[PDB]
RNA sequence: UUGAAAAAAU
RNA sequence: ACGAUCAGAUACCGUCGUAGUCCUAACUAUAAACGAUGUCAACCAAGGAUUGGAUGAAAACCUUGUUCAGAACUUAAAGAGAAAUCUUGAGUUUAUGGACUUCAGGGGGAGUAUGGUCACAAGGCUGAAACUUAAAGGAAU
């Protein structure tokens, strides 16, 4: 096949990961249940490098685990975008 | 001064995607500028914008998804020939599949591959990857 | 869905955050932790949201428990400051995480010639200003880490930030002591109905 | 090249300063570049102020004290022992 | 700044601190 | 900026968003022109070559806009 | 033999199959021992050995430095530095560095998708020191046009058609060298318009078989 | 007869110094109390240097 | 308080 | 001009002292005249403090919040660069084009010769060539 292969691509700035980024980093969130006890399917975000060394990946992310619905009320309405 | 509001804008979105920021803000807005981003646009290199009036050639929002690489100005628009065409491409755009240059017609302003369609030549606007 | 309602803070556990000053923060505030900062005190000191504290510690202990559910030596507990140093033990005991008590030889996660080197998939800090090193490692190994933040202190190398008081004896302990509970109610080992029988003086410096 | 960002003097927004005359050369230095030093001594020193006290012609004297500012060359400063040549990390700090 | 925010909605509070000139909609202070 | 001194001042009227001399003024010029007895005032006389090229400016405008006569002059 | 690495024990037990499967997800190579197993029969190339010295009390202590290039002609390559007291040691230290710095390397067509890929993608310039290398796409017929010295090293990328242009001090070496490897390891970062679509949910290797090799 | 003045710190006062303006100074132009110019600026060391 | 100088190529 | 020191001292060191140092009038027009950084405009991370207004609270001066303009400072894992370093740019540059003006082309010869012009003068401005030579130089170890 013509390419090497499908590079990731970072859930905060949609821009592709570097092969050499050792900054980069992939979260996963597995879903709970009714109950409240984890499962083993799992959403994974994955964070540019350029992006933690900034203090932006913390503010970030939080955008996008509001948006997902990990979290209710932690990003103001004004900040989500 | 502001000798060229086109510049002025596409410099502002440049700045604002490498930063990786949502949307940008830009403060002169003409229909040119308004134009110039219909063939961004149609391109889905950016998502919309808004033109919000404010009886003074008001602002625009631009929200941009994570896709354009740089958008730049041409500093005075060259009268450009349908024969002049690869050679423009071959200086300003990365690769044949890729880039997208901006041209000033008769027709409006249309991208190199429909106004190589539609037969016309005119001045350079500009370019973006 | 992905917040069900199991999961508001019972009222025990706001009772013992405002009892143990967690909500009270630092002067100097960072503008990344502007969100959590609820309003500002009597005498100009951050007050954080004890609702974004909370959503945002269980969303911690949520992947901790993802990471630890089968592998519990993945995840590394740094600690510096001598406040911490207990409660960071005791962390280790009840979930199998490994945790560095005292000084971070710089090193430790990038030189696998080492004897005492570790390559974890997860790294949790006590406090990012005093465990500025591993955060900083982080950035050659890919591994995400996660922070009891303050009001004060640099968001860099820290994905996700519990807003919390990290320098008072009572906070440092309380904290830990929920993140550690909240852990084991996500892996099933503790209902969530009934009553944990550790103390938090257990975890008390 | 540049071995301070201030090129060792404190002038910023303005052209010209007049000059001071070195303490000890009487060299002709701008008054922003010079060194700056304050002194208050006092007039008797601690070796004679149990002799002067013992046979005191007044009741509740209270001896004075100089205040002299002393202002130095780079050139004397260094020499005088006033200032000394620092690391090069140390010449940032101004404390 | 670093932490983005909406910029078509501005907050009620936010347009009351900055400059009249850099509003969104410039309005003046007077009446 | 300024037209002559490096100054930046944005102060400016706002016009709400709702719709429901001046080159006399600067003859200043005839003010400064106090310079007869202060003859060693090396600022007024060069304030007043600030003030002059101005003029020279605005004539050079309001006769192409065919406002001014087309015989105006200013002088002493 | 008895790697060091999480990554590493599971290349020797035969769990990760190809290289690009560590590229896709950042895994850094912490081992060179990985690369010559997943990287079978890597050509071999010297570009320099240059001397340093440094003077000393009693003299001056002169170590060797060696440029080795590493590489696979398809789509693989690194460059890797070392000095040492000995031209053997020299070339065996930056053997284990060449190896180490492995990178893909991206390579598309020129005007049209008949196979097999030839060229770069796109325009890419890689920064060293004063140097800067700048790599054009170019047609079928044309060769490596380049530099004694950086076509050394595009060959052993698997680079057939490609066009140069340099600038600065290009008569040290060193820099010529590394830039041209600093062209070519930012080729996957530049985000073309075939490479907007997001892709399918993958795993990382490290967290599929975690529980593996926990034991 | 020559006097002398100075301008004089706050209870609360925080920044270092305490500097009056040029419009300001020329308003302050056995006991002395000269100070209550306490409307105008923050005075302490108020005295007569000298008479001739 | 005084302390000047050290041929060319290796 | 003397007295010292010295091999010598026509110098630093000490003493005396003409022009000069001050003002007025007319010239001169050069400085390491420096931020060795042209003018104008757009964008641009984090923080404390300061000079002058405006605006809320706190009973002109002080304490605090917003905002405008000015001289500056600190941090960067980022951007640039040969590096020192720069960040209110020396960033947004082989992914090269915002507008305009001036200047430079290896080191000497040389800001010299000649021509022109300005000045009472010293001098300033414009300003080469023959010839000579593989280096001259910048930042850092």
């Amino acid at each position: 096949k013509i390419e090497l292969y499908i590079p990731r691509h970072c859930s905060v700035t949609h821009t592709l990961i570097a092969a050499d980024d050792h900054a980069a980093v992939q979260i996963l969130v597995p879903h709970v249940n009714e109950n409240g006890v984890i499962l083993p399917e799992s959403t994974v975000y994955t964070v540019k490098g350029s992006v933690r060394k900034d203090g932006i990946s913390d503010h970030s992310l939080n955008r996008q685990f509001q948006k997902d619905g990990f979290l209710k009320t932690v990003v103001p309405k004004n900040m989500m975008i | 001064v502001r000798v060229n509001v086109l510049a002025d804008a596409l410099k502002s979105i440049t700045n604002a995607e490498k930063q990786g920021k949502r949307q940008v803000m830009i403060r002169p807005a003409s229909k040119v500028i308004c134009e110039f981003l219909n063939v961004m646009m149609k391109h889905q290199y950016i998502t919309d914008y808004t033109v919000v009036d404010t009886h003074r050639s008001g602002k625009i929002v631009v929200n941009l998804n994570g896709r354009l690489n740089k958008c730049a100005v041409i500093s005075p628009r060259f009268n450009v020939t349908l024969s002049e065409f690869d050679k423009w491409e071959a200086n300003l755009l990365p690769s044949r599949h890729f880039g997208a240059l901006v041209l000033t017609t008769s027709y409006g302003i249309l991208d190199n591959t429909e106004a190589r369609a539609k037969h016309t030549g005119g001045r350079i606007l500009g370019f973006f990857y | 869905t992905n917040f069900p309602d199991i999961l508001k803070p019972s009222a025990e556990d706001i009772k013992m955050m405002v009892a143990c000053r967690v909500h009270i923060g630092a002067t100097n505030l960072n503008f990344a932790m502007e969100e959590y900062v609820y309003e500002r005190g009597n005498n100009n000191e951050c007050i954080f949201n004890l609702m974004k504290t909370w959503e945002k510690l269980s969303l911690a202990a949520r992947v901790i428990a993802g990471i630890s559910n089968e592998t519990p030596s993945d995840v590394v507990a740094v600690a510096g400051r001598e406040m911490a140093h207990r409660a960071s033990l005791k962390f280790m005991k009840y979930t199998g995480c490994t945790a560095v008590a005292g000084r971070f030889t710089p090193g430790s996660f990038t030189n696998q010639i080492q004897k005492k080197f570790m390559e974890p998939r997860l790294i949790i800090v006590s406090d990012p200003s005093v465990d500025h090193q591993a955060l900083r490692e982080s950035g050659y190994i890919n591994v995400p880490t996660i922070a009891f933040c303050n009001s004060d202190n640099s968001l860099k190398n820290v994905d996700i930030a519990i807003p919390c008081n990290n320098r008072s004896r009572l906070s440092i302990g309380l904290m830990w002591w929920m993140l550690t509970r909240e852990i084991l109610r996500y892996q099933g080992k503790l209902a969530r109905d009934e009553k944990w029988d550790v103390m938090v003086d257990l975890f008390l410096h | 090249t540049s071995k301070r960002r201030n090129n060792g003097r404190s002038k910023k927004g303005r052209g010209h300063t007049q000059n001071v005359r070195c303490s000890h050369c009487g060299r002709c230095v701008p008054k922003d570049k010079a060194i700056k030093r304050y002194q208050i001594k006092n007039i008797v020193e601690a070796a004679a102020v149990r002799d002067i006290s013992d046979n005191s012609a007044l009741t509740k004297y209270k001896l004075p004290k100089t205040y002299m500012k002393l202002e130095y060359c780079v050139s004397c400063g260094i020499h005088g022992r006033v200032v000394r040549v620092r690391s090069r990390t140390d010449r940032r700090n101004r404390l | 700044p670093l932490i983005e925010v909406d910029l078509l909605n501005p907050t009620a509070a936010s347009e009351a601190k900055a400059h009249k000139m850099k509003r969104l909609v410039p309005t003046p202070n007077s009446y | 900026g300024r037209m002559y001194n490096p100054g930046r001042g944005i102060s400016r009227r706002c016009i709400p968003y709702r719709r429901s001399e001046d080159l006399y003024f600067l003859m200043r010029a005839v003010s400064v022109r106090h310079l007869e007895k202060n003859k060693k005032d090396k600022d007024a006389k060069y304030h007043l070559i600030l003030i002059e090229s101005k003029i020279h400016r605005l004539t050079r405008y309001y006769k192409s806009a065919k406002v001014l006569e087309a015989s105006f002059k200013y002088d002493a | 033999w008895t790697p060091v690495t999480k990554l590493g024990r599971l290349v020797k037990d035969g769990k990760v199959k190809s290289i690009d499967q560590i590229f896709e997800f950042g895994i850094k190579i912490k081992e060179y021992q990985i690369v010559d197993h997943l990287l079978p029969g890597l050509k071999e190339e010297v570009m320099t050995m240059q001397s340093v010295q440094k003077q000393t009390s009693a003299g001056q202590r002169t170590r060797l430095k060696a440029y080795v290039a590493i590489g696979d002609h398809n789509g693989h390559a690194g460059l890797g530095v070392k000095c040492a007291k000995e031209v053997a040691e020299a070339i065996k230290g930056a053997m284990i560095q060449a190896k180490l710095a492995m990178v893909p390397v991206r390579r598309g067509y020129w005007g049209a998708t008949i196979g097999e890929v030839h060229t770069v993608p796109c325009k890419l310039t890689g920064a060293c020191g004063s140097v800067r290398v700048r790599l054009v796409p170019a047609p079928r017929g044309t060769g490596i046009v380049a530099a004694p010295t950086p076509k050394k090293f595009l060959i052993l990328a698997g680079i057939e058609d490609v066009f140069t242009q340099t600038t600065g001090h290009t008569k040290t070496l060193g820099n010529f060298v590394k830039a041209t490897y600093d062209a070519v390891r930012q080729s996957y970062g530049f985000q073309t318009k075939d490479l907007w679509k997001v892709g399918g949910v993958k795993q990382s290797p490290m967290d599929k078989y975690a529980k593996i090799l926990a034991e | 007869i020559f006097c002398i003045g100075f301008t004089s710190r706050k209870s609360n006062q925080i920044k270092k110094t305490s500097y009056a303006k040029s419009a300001q100074i020329k308003k302050i132009r056995r006991n002395p109390k000269i100070v209550a110019c306490s409307k105008v600026f923050s005075m302490d060391n108020v005295y007569i240097r000298k008479v001739k």
